[PDB]
């Protein structure tokens, strides 16, 4: 009865939780970084292009 | 056949073992022929004769 508000609303960042298993989605903070190795099938050279 | 405004345009280049250049010369010819290619420089060599 006492509860408050749960964590799905008052977490910062906009992060929405789910449980079954026990989430955080998409919580917009800082940033990533990727990395693409890409083979060399889908290059073609600039005088074919 | 006798040749005129030669133009060469090098769009890219690599310095490899292999063919990492390539290069494009817009011309214009007199007649129909069989013409010879040559390298003055010698540090540049063109696989086709």
């Amino acid at each position: 009865k006492e509860r408050g508000a749960s964590l799905q609303h008052t977490a910062p960042f906009g992060c929405q939780i789910a449980t079954n298993p026990v989430r955080a989605v998409n919580c917009a903070v800082g940033n990533i970084p990727i990395s693409i190795d890409i083979p060399d099938a889908a290059f073609t050279r600039v005088v074919d292009a | 056949p006798s040749v005129t405004d030669m133009s060469c345009e090098v769009p890219a280049c690599t310095h490899s073992s292999d063919f990492g250049g390539v290069a494009i010369i817009k011309y214009t010819a007199s007649k129909k022929g069989k013409c010879a290619v040559h390298s003055m420089t010698n540090a540049v060599t063109i696989r086709e004769a």
